[PDB]
């Protein structure tokens, strides 16, 4: 109804499910993959 | 040759100017007036001219004036002093206008400068009648770009503010065509035009020019309001910070400004929308004693409910229903809507509160009148997951796939209630299967929660039978996938330590942990698996006091 | 969100970043002289030569 578009667009997200899991710093996983293939070198 | 005559040199220095070697016009330009050859075309037009150029000014009026004394038929010397008197319009008005202006439009009424210029001032005289009889023709009698720019953008002015919008874009438009590199007026034209027709891509990228000229405070609020800044778009969030931060300290009569502060700042700090809202309160009530929008105020009780402030977030939500109330007309505005969203959060609060009597009543205050929404179905939903699974907190949530089988909320909240139940650990392969559409991937809460139901399946003792080993390798896959497509996930890293850890490599544990250690203390789970660890070196006294 | 209005229109106005634009004067690129050898008929170099006081603080470039 007119209701559901007039409410879902004048309200705002700043909160969702998926950034929670994503870390608010910067924690990138070339050290993380680094560590996954250095694990792969003792297999 | 024969350096006998000096016209012969000084149409180099012509050629020197135009080079912008005004330095090099000057030098041949002294040459000039020691010999002063035949000239009724006043070489010390062109003096002044180059006089003109780096704010020689008064050696360019008295250069105009002589000009004026051999010839005052001449049109250059008044028209120089003409935009050389531009500079002050409040003082001396009167003097350009006429005698500046109007003598040179006298003796000459087809010359595009004084056309041009007497057009701006009957704009700016309000005169929107002969601007448009003689920009025309101000256009036409030109034929250099910038000129018939700025005759395009006066004819663009004279046409938005009388709101023939469609024509005056066009003359925007052709006046940044005709000569760029001038000055950004025509820009600016462009880009409030691009408000226009919904055209405002476009708009950023030619106000964006309008900061590459010079930054002023008028060019913060174009950027400010024309916010393509949603979420993680710093290239229009940051530039919006910096205008935000240009003018907060300013104020131009700064009323919204303050809200579109606060309007990007709900993703950061929350205390920096506190204050913005704060002084917002504020300025809505010396200009007149006018009450705040409910908007402003349901808000800031929003952003009250994620600080320690949830009382008086309570007292931001009943006044915010009131001034909605107070909004008894305004359907438009749909005030009605508003209170619906409202009460939302005050049934959200007053869960927060742990008053679910009252999170009851006006929820289904909301759902007796606005079946359509789903949030309020299932918080309630939640309320009795609180109290169990197989309650109508299971019912409403499937009906809430039932109304909106397309909502990725509600159906990953589905097989939440189904984690209650482990022992259907391998029936939720389909129950996380059913929006593994690709509309709704990518998923990585539910993909996480693949991860994390097929990591339960580990400790058990057919480890050694290859079944778990292909199920920490597939758990692994899937940390993998989540793992290129979001490198800074820290549940996935979790995850990949877990793996590893029941992979036996405690060592290679506390490592992967400690990254996400830094990134948030704030996940129960990294204290349980950090000591794990310990206890495996049998570090109780690292251990228990984590615990 | 704020309802905000669509500022299509200019009422401020810009006219602050307008008049402090000094205009240039390009109405002949030689910089408003027809540049010749042959209309000079006359010459003031004969006796007596004319050159007011203002003709000499303008054939300084910057002494003030």
């Amino acid at each position: 109804v007119d209701v559901t578009r007039d409410i879902v667009s004048r309200e705002r997200v700043w909160r969702t499910r998926t950034t929670i899991l994503q870390s608010t710093g910067k924690n990138f996983s070339k050290n993380i993959f680094a560590i996954l293939q250095s694990v792969k070198a003792r297999e | 040759q024969s350096p006998n005559n000096i016209p012969a040199l000084l149409g180099k220095a012509c050629i020197s100017f135009n080079k912008k070697d005004y330095r090099g016009a000057l030098a041949y330009y002294k040459k000039a007036l020691r010999t002063n050859p035949g000239c009724p075309a006043e070489v010390r037009l062109g003096m002044g001219h180059c006089f003109v150029k780096l704010n020689k000014l008064e050696k360019a009026r008295l250069a105009f004036s002589r000009a004026l004394e051999l010839n005052s038929k001449c049109v250059g010397a008044l028209v120089g002093l003409a935009v050389l008197e531009l500079n002050n319009k409040e003082a001396d008005s009167i003097k350009n206008g006429v005698q500046l202006l109007s003598r040179a439009y006298t003796i000459d009424p087809s010359n595009p400068m004084v056309l041009n210029h007497l057009a701006n001032h009957f704009f700016f005289k309000k005169d929107y009648s002969k601007v448009q009889h003689l920009a025309l023709h101000a256009f036409h009698n030109t034929e250099v770009e910038a000129m018939q720019a700025e005759s395009c953008y006066q004819l663009a002015r004279s046409f938005h503010v009388q709101e023939d919008y469609d024509q005056a874009f066009q003359y925007y438009y052709q006046a940044t065509q005709f000569a760029s590199s001038s000055f950004v007026l025509p820009f600016f034209g462009l880009g409030q035009m691009y408000i226009y027709r919904g055209d405002k891509e476009n708009a950023s990228q030619c106000f964006e020019k309008v900061l590459k000229a010079y930054p002023n405070n008028y060019e913060t609020m174009k950027i400010l309001g024309s916010l393509y800044a949603a979420s993680e778009d710093q290239e229009k969030r940051d530039i919006a910070k910096g205008h935000l931060k240009k003018v907060t300290e300013q104020y131009p009569d700064d009323v919204e400004a303050w809200i579109e502060l606060a309007q990007i700042l709900e993703q950061t700090d929350i205390q920096g929308a506190l204050s913005a809202y704060g002084t917002a309160t504020r300025i809505l009530q010396e200009k007149v004693q006018a009450d705040v929008p409910p908007e402003i105020l349901n808000n800031v009780g929003a952003l009250h409910f994620r600080l320690g402030n949830l009382g008086e977030a309570k007292k931001y939500f009943l006044a915010s229903l009131d001034r909605a109330k107070a909004e008894a007309e305004h359907d438009e505005h749909y005030y009605n809507a508003i209170s619906v969203t409202t009460s939302y959060n005050l049934a959200r609060l007053y869960e927060a509160m742990c008053e679910f009597h009252e999170a009851e009543k006006l929820y289904k205050n909301i759902l007796r009148e606005h079946p359509n929404y789903v949030d309020c179905y299932l918080r309630l939903g939640a309320m009795a997951r609180d109290k169990g699974n197989f309650y109508e907190a299971s019912d409403w949530f499937k009906e809430a796939l039932q109304i909106n089988q397309d909502h990725p909320d509600a159906w990953s909240l589905i097989g939440n209630l189904h984690l209650a139940k482990q022992e259907w650990g391998p029936g939720q392969k389909k129950f996380e299967r059913i929006l593994k559409q690709p509309s709704t991937q990518s998923d990585t809460y539910s993909m996480l929660a693949l991860g994390n139901v097929w990591l339960q399946t580990l400790h058990q003792p057919t480890r050694d039978r290859e079944k778990e080993k292909r199920h920490q390798d597939r758990a692994l896959a899937i940390y993998k996938q989540v793992l290129r497509n979001d490198a800074k996930n820290l549940y996935a890293a979790n995850g990949i330590g877990a793996v590893l850890a029941h992979k036996g490599y405690f060592r290679e544990a506390r490592d992967v942990f400690a990254q996400v250690r830094e990134a948030t203390a704030d996940i129960s789970d990294v204290w349980l698996n950090l000591a794990h660890i310990y206890v495996e070196q049998k570090q109780y006294i690292s251990a228990v006091q984590m615990y | 969100t704020y309802p905000f209005d669509q500022n299509r229109f200019v009422q401020y106005k810009a006219t602050s970043l307008e008049k402090q634009h000094k205009h240039d004067l390009l109405t002949e690129p030689d910089l408003g002289v027809t540049i010749d050898l042959i209309n000079p008929d006359t010459y003031r170099i004969d006796p007596n030569v004319l050159l007011d006081p203002a003709d000499e603080k303008l054939l300084e470039e910057e002494i003030q």
